[PDB]
């Protein structure tokens, strides 16, 4: 279903504000800050670490979401930190653009779900105790 | 298969953990 107009056309206004506030050194939120850093975090391990995002392995619809709650589980198999966070969000990145890649976009709405679901009921708990998101940002911004 | 991926995102996950922790 589709909604206001209004709240569409401010979004976008919203958008272009904060990109150039965080290029001036300021921030909308600390959403607005968060992501930021983490998109540079995350082409900073894109950049570090390319030999490792090879064909990564049977990619179908069918044993997807199996596939990746267990390559996640065993990511985290023995605690959480800041890198490991890192290393599981570019890891979504990757089937989401090796999907499209089979015109499987179908499967990118779905990943963006697991991920939501399982930063927010087993990665959201670290992350809170470990200082907050406040935190990353300063270990990892810039 | 899979298993060794997600040791391996383990790893240089970690090397990065490590930078930034260092700084
Ligand atoms: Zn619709």
């Amino acid at each position: 279903p589709l909604g206001s107009m209004s709240q569409s056309n401010r979004e976008l206004v919203v958008d272009f504000l904060s990109y150039k506030l965080s290029q001036k050194g300021y921030s909308w939120s600390q959403m607005a800050a968060v992501k930021q850093a983490l998109r540079e975090a995350g082409d900073e391990f894109e950049l570090r670490y390319r030999r490792a995002f090879s064909d990564l392995l049977h990619i179908t619809p069918g044993t997807a979401y199996q596939s990746f709650e267990q390559v996640v589980n065993e990511l985290f198999r023995d605690g959480v930190n800041w890198g490991r966070i890192v290393a599981f969000f570019s890891f979504g990145g990757a089937l989401c653009v090796e999907s499209v890649d089979k015109e499987m976009q179908v499967l990118v709405s779905r990943i963006a779900a697991w991920m939501a679901t399982y930063l927010n009921d087993h990665l959201e708990p670290w992350i809170q105790e470990n200082g907050g998101w406040d935190t990353f940002v300063e270990l990892y911004g810039n | 298969p899979e298993i060794w991926i997600a040791q391996e995102f383990r790893r240089i996950g970690d090397e990065f953990n490590a930078y930034y922790a260092r700084r």
